[PDB]
């Protein structure tokens, strides 16, 4: 099958417009036909779109392209940094994926993930639906899109980060959550659970308009520094 | 020579055909009448070719040479739009509004024919679109050329893509033309932020601004030196964007280059800004009408982000931290009649009002209002003639006989009323 | 020497008016409370009720000029 491969990538390098340097593509693509590579770069190249991808890689750059779709995709493709292209939205995703970024894109909605994949970075895109989440997402971003929305958080959200959305509500932190950002969001309130975290996870709340009421609430709480939960801010200038 | 001839000729016709007899003969006094009667056409025809001489040879009972000759140099313009450089075309543009606005105006060509008006009509939509135009270039164009010289090429094609959006139907005071131009103006701001940067212009997270003190960092999105030190705190090593572990030895700085991109792109926006104002102003809010329902309701609508204040502008990218309030497009719409303007400006008195920008103790909004309603009165006034103005005192005193008195707030019908009390 | 004290007209002439309406010769005159301060306080007859009954919206104001543009201008 390695003939095909060549040729199609050889073929693609046809498509050459102003640019695109697709014969270092081809020096590249070719050498990790050669090595049989876990990893892969094509970042940089100012490419527009992608034919196949080798199959037995395990990592694939494509960052700072001028993508805008992507063409089939391997089995076992864990890690892929395509972030700043010019994506819409994304093909059938792989099983082992356990990190994808894809910020600084133009993408509106993505599909079902793994199980596995622990991280998670959309941000600066125009997502408008989130399906739901993983058991193990350690990492969820969503920052920079126009949510007012959001599903549950799921049991093993570690690190998270919401802002520069227009989420007006939240769902509740669990107790593995450690460093929740949710700056500028159009929030009402910040629920309870969030108090019951451990006395050291910083939580930034600052630029929602939150109820004034809401926070004196907090206020009250705060000024009795005998609860060990986190740390919560409203403002800083 | 020959076409003042023929002129005249045809405004001695048609005025001795209204001799209430024949042309049984056409005697000289006739001739002293047309040039009485039609100085203004005239002269403006020929001050038309004086300044444009080439329209003679486009040109190769009714008065019409000077409606031809309008359209002949708006096809003129049309063609050289932009040559032979920039500056000549909007200078000849310039001394050109005034015998074209001349020509396009009822007053000045009273009574003509229906070709003429025929005629008129389609100038007065030429003119439309080579003054758009002409505002584009010289507050884009121009300013670019000098201050971002690198975009002179994007606002060159956009010109012409203007030029192409607003040719079937530029009556910018309706929806369709308005929307074209304003997304044309916004993509053209989109495409000049992707190439004035390959990674673009993004604003703080913090601040959600410009980036103030522009700081990059390993993951290429821009904040400011001021909110990343107080960030910076501790406990907070990472960035607020996407959570990437910073090396624990890192300080910040500024980038010369993304403070000379952001104040590039600031210039550019401010050009396109004054580029809408004056379309607006100009063009939009012209005539002895005010533009239709779905204009104005926009525009009011600009002025308010969803509430936030800003500067009247199609971009959200700009924000008045406190909501401050402004009269520009209270005065426009107070250059027409206040009976056709009180919906919409009680409209955006009660949009005001809604807690959105003001809490209590209102008075000194209401004085806003009153001002400029007080203004608008006067502008029209200072047009009277003194019978007008005796006329005008004897209707003012016959309302003040007529004048005669809810609580808790009040109306635009009773702060005008105050305002011509006063 | 004058210019520099023009600059701070608009804080130096409340500053005399306040001196002059408070004088003996002057705070208890109806006009100069009229003038100067809010007659609320001191003619029952005013209505207070709605937010056009106020002192501020029926005050003088400044009448615009060829010579107000001119100074401005100039400034
Ligand atoms: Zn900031
Ligand atoms: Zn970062």
């Amino acid at each position: 099958c390695n003939e095909y491969y060549l040729k199609v990538w050889s073929e693609w390098e046809r498509n050459g417009t102003p640019g695109e340097q697709r014969n270092i593509a081809f020096n590249r693509l070719k050498i990790c036909l050669q090595n049989q590579e876990a990893e892969l770069n094509l970042s940089e190249l100012d490419l527009k779109t992608l034919p196949d991808l080798p199959p037995q890689i395990t990592t694939l750059e494509i960052r700072k392209n001028l993508l805008t779709h992507l063409p089939d995709l391997p089995p076992m493709l864990k890690v892929i940094h395509a972030q700043f292209n010019q994506l819409e939205s994304l093909p059938a995703l792989p099983e082992t994926l356990e990190e994808l970024n894809a910020g600084d894109n133009k993408i509106k909605e993505l599909p079902f993930l793994p199980e596995n994949l622990t991280h998670l970075r959309v941000h600066n895109n125009r997502l408008h639906i989130l399906p739901l989440l993983p058991p193990e997402l350690k990492l969820l971003v969503v920052s920079g899109n126009r949510l007012d929305s959001i599903p549950p958080f799921p049991d093993k959200l570690e690190g998270l980060a919401l802002a520069n959305n227009f989420i007006e509500q939240l769902p509740e932190l669990p107790f593995s959550m450690n460093r929740a950002v949710l700056m500028n969001n159009n929030l009402t309130t910040l629920p309870e659970s969030v108090l019951r975290l451990a006395q050291n996870a910083f939580v930034n709340v600052a630029g929602n308009p939150l109820s004034g009421h809401t926070m004196r609430t907090l206020q009250q709480i705060t000024t009795g520094p005998d609860y060990s939960g986190p740390q919560i801010f409203f403002s800083m200038g | 020579l020959k076409f003042l001839q023929m002129a005249l000729w045809s405004c001695t016709r048609k005025l001795k055909a209204a001799s209430e007899a024949p042309e049984e003969e056409v005697s000289l006094p006739w001739v002293h009448l047309a040039y009485q009667r039609f100085r203004s056409r005239l002269q403006n025809f020929s001050r038309i070719l004086t300044i444009y001489p080439q329209v003679l040879h486009s040109l190769m009972c009714e008065m019409t040479l000077d409606a031809f000759a309008a359209m002949a140099c708006t096809e003129m313009l049309t063609r050289n739009t932009l040559k032979p450089s920039p500056q000549a075309w909007l200078q000849l543009v310039k001394n050109l509004s005034m015998p074209l606005e001349l020509i396009c105006s009822d007053e000045h060509m009273q009574g003509s024919g229906s070709l003429a008006q025929a005629v008129i009509r389609e100038v007065r939509a030429q003119w439309s679109r080579i003054f758009s135009t002409a505002l584009f270039v010289e507050h884009v164009l121009l300013g670019t050329e000098s201050r971002v010289p690198e975009l002179q090429g994007l606002v060159t094609e956009h010109v012409f893509l203007l030029d192409k959006c607003l040719r079937e139907n530029s009556d910018v005071k309706t929806h369709g033309p308005f929307e074209a131009v304003m997304r044309t103006l916004c993509e053209c701001k989109e495409t000049a932020s992707k190439t004035l940067s390959r990674f673009g212009i993004q604003p703080c997270s913090i601040c959600l601004g410009d980036a103030k003190d522009p700081v990059c960092l390993p993951c290429d999105h821009v904040h400011c030196l001021r909110c990343l030190r107080a960030w910076f705190a501790s406990e907070q090593m990472i960035c607020p964007y996407c959570l990437t572990a910073l090396p624990d030895e890192f300080s910040p700085a500024v980038s010369q280059a993304h403070r000379e991109a952001i104040e590039k792109h600031a210039r550019f926006r401010q050009m396109c800004n004054s580029f809408f104002v004056d379309l607006v102003s100009t063009i939009c809010f012209k005539d002895n009408a005010p533009p239709e329902k779905e204009v104005i309701e926009s525009l009011l609508s600009l002025l308010f982000v969803q509430e936030h204040t800003k500067s009247l502008s199609p971009f959200n990218d700009v924000v008045d931290k406190t909501p401050v309030i402004r009269s520009v497009i209270l005065k426009l719409l107070l250059k027409y009649s206040f009976h056709d303007v009180k919906d919409y400006i009680q409209e955006y008195l009660t949009l005001l009002k809604k807690k959105a920008f003001i809490t209590e103790d209102k008075t000194e909004l209401y004085m806003l209002f009153i001002n400029c309603l007080e203004d608008s009165i006067l502008e029209k006034t200072s047009a009277y003639s003194r019978n007008d103005e005796l006329n005008h005192l004897e209707e003012e005193g016959r309302f003040l006989k007529a004048y005669s008195p809810p609580a808790n707030e009040a109306s635009v019908e009773y702060l005008q009323e105050v305002a011509r009390i006063r | 020497v004058i210019s520099p004290e023009l600059e701070h007209l608009d804080k130096t002439l409340p500053t005399m008016n306040n001196l002059i309406s408070q004088d003996k010769r002057i705070s208890s005159n109806p006009v100069a409370k009229i003038i100067y301060g809010d007659p609320v306080t001191f003619l029952p007859h005013l209505p207070r009720k709605s937010v056009v009954h106020c002192s501020k919206i029926w005050s003088c104001r400044k009448r615009i000029t060829v010579e107000y543009l001119q100074h401005i201008v100039e400034q």
